[PDB]
């Protein structure tokens, strides 16, 4: 069924699974016609497809050319993203193919169980968990593949960088989603935050800072601070 | 006319004839009903006074044999059997009608209702969802399960309904997920109605037996089945105009002959919402719509 704070730790088992959200598949800048009316002009987007466990991210760029001539396209933006999930199982081997694929917006489970017929062993789930994966266009460099493609485009990485090698997976996923949280509430803030002390860099094949066990403990209150801050300057408390 | 004998009515039972109701007390000197009308199925079915459960009936096309009802004191039903011997059984019969034993078929058709139940209703097609060969008629309850109720259990006693599911691979051509998806036209077009039934008279005619099953026996799968069946046509962009139109008249007389107490269990918010205000089809049931609307606004 659905994935809650109760059952959280089998994100962390042996099955391979699979996140995948949507959020960012069709983006639009809003504007106004010579006219005056309102007209959106689409920009590049991503799917973002999550490994919990080893933070494989098999970010599928989305080029604006796939909306060219297409009605609906928020309707076709759910099934683009089933079909490219469904392509990116298919590409794998076997023993690579997940278990269960987690979507995080429910409106992405019938489009991606009629592409996924073909897997009937594939549970697809849906998740009560408000995961922040939208922030992922908040990491400067991610954003930045997505902004610059010119064609389709699939980038794999690792979106914990190396910090699996000190920490489990279950505290890399929570730091993730800190992170992501906090970038989402006040995204400046959260900036400010990361790069602050400009000795701690970003390797060239890193997305976050190389920030020692001691300093991530710090920087991991800084971001709870601020969403807590945010929270009050939201709800002023 | 056509005339279906009882031995008797060892217990007490309230009969039906297709849309007819009627009280028969404990060994009451009851020996079946007679002017059934030839060129229809019919459906005599069931419920015991003492056992609300297990309503029970049998289909049968009285052209097709000389029918007549036994209770059964082991197994606790009434049953059709056929007679063979036809001189013995007109002979039956007319002693019975002589003694006026039988209850009489209303011949008074002006609220045309059996007929348009059953138009594309064949005994010959309800024999195959019906399997028990042996049989000219069809025995049918509220208990029996669907074959695709099995799937999700013993076949024999099934109700062997064109598996319909909207997120199969029969239903969803390979390229074609989205399209075939929101617009189910080649499931029903090419899938269901030129591969498996044929013709669209065979498709109203599962349709049809479908609704009768639900609303006599409180058969779930078949409930299941008869909204399913309106659901595609009404999920497909592309329908024959003539189905519609025939459509539209088929659901009209069956929302008019619903009891309107049991329209909560077998009515599906979701399908009739949907098609009516949805879908593809949500301007062509006129009739449809109307009757619903007046009749059940609180299910819309
Ligand atoms: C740079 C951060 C993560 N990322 C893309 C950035 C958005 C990667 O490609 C990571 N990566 C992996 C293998 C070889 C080179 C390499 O850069
Ligand atoms: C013995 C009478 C049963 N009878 C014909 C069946 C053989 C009916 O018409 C049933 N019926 C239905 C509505 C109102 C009255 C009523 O009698």
């Amino acid at each position: 069924g659905a994935m809650n704070s109760s059952n959280y730790a089998e994100l962390f088992n042996n099955d391979i699974k699979l996140f995948v959200d949507d959020t960012n598949v069709y983006r639009v800048t809003v504007h106004k016609t010579f006219e005056g009316n309102v007209a959106t002009k689409a920009i590049n987007g991503c799917i973002f497809t999550l490994n919990p466990k080893t933070g494989h991210l098999f970010l599928k760029i989305i080029h604006t050319s796939v909306w060219a001539g297409q009605k609906r396209l928020s309707q076709l933006a759910k099934w683009k993203t089933a079909e490219e999930v469904s392509a990116l199982v298919r590409s794998l081997p076997k023993e690579e193919q997940p278990k269960q694929i987690i979507v995080t917006r429910k409106a992405m489970l019938d489009p991606l169980e009629v592409h996924m017929l073909d897997f009937p062993n594939i549970a697809i789930r849906p998740t009560e968990l408000r995961l922040p994966f939208s922030a992922a266009m908040s990491i400067d460099k991610l954003s930045d593949v997505v902004m610059k493609a010119t064609e389709p485009q699939m980038v794999l990485f690792n979106i914990y960088d190396d910090w699996l090698d000190r920490i489990s997976s279950y505290t890399a996923f929570s730091r993730l989603t800190l992170l992501l949280r906090a970038l989402k509430t006040n995204e400046e803030s959260a900036k400010m935050i990361l790069l602050s002390d400009p000795t701690i860099t970003i390797k060239s094949y890193h997305l976050w800072p190389s920030f020692t066990d001691e300093q991530w403990i710090t920087i991991e209150s800084q971001m709870r601070d601020l969403i807590l801050t945010e929270y009050g300057r939201k709800y002023n408390v | 006319m056509n005339t279906v004998p009882f031995t008797s009515a060892p217990i007490e039972v309230t009969i039906g004839i297709d849309q007819y109701s009627f009280n028969v007390k404990e060994n009451q000197p009851f020996h079946g009903i007679k002017d059934i009308p030839i060129g229809h199925v019919h459906v005599i079915h069931f419920q015991h006074a003492d056992n609300s459960s297990m309503r029970y009936g049998y289909w049968f096309d009285c052209r097709m044999g000389n029918f007549y009802i036994q209770y059964d004191p082991k197994d606790g039903l009434y049953k059709m059997m056929e007679e063979r011997d036809g001189a013995k059984f007109e002979n039956i019969v007319h002693n019975f009608k002589e003694r006026q034993m039988m209850v009489s078929y209303p011949k008074i058709d002006e609220d045309d209702t059996w007929y348009n139940l059953t138009e594309f209703v064949q005994m010959d097609k309800i024999r195959k969802i019906v399997r028990k060969d042996e049989n000219q008629f069809s025995y049918v309850d509220s208990s029996m399960t669907t074959v695709q109720e099995n799937e999700l259990s013993d076949p024999a006693h099934s109700l062997n309904y064109t598996v319909i599911n909207f997120k199969s691979r029969e239903a969803i051509r390979p390229g074609h997920e989205m399209e075939d998806f929101l617009d189910k036209s080649y499931y029903l077009n090419t899938v269901m109605l030129q591969g498996i039934f044929k013709n669209s008279s065979n498709y109203f005619g599962e349709l049809q037996f479908a609704f009768l099953n639900a609303m006599f026996f409180g058969n779930y799968g078949s409930s299941l089945q008869w909204h399913a069946m309106i659901e595609l046509i009404c999920s497909s962009a592309t329908v024959p105009k003539h189905m519609l139109d025939k459509l539209d008249e088929i659901l009209y007389y069956q929302i008019k002959t619903l009891p309107e107490q049991y329209s909560d269990i077998l009515l599906n918010e979701r399908v009739w919402n949907i098609c009516l205000y949805s879908s593809f089809q949500k301007n062509s049931l006129h009739n449809t719509e109307k009757i619903m609307e007046n009749k059940y606004p609180e299910l819309l």
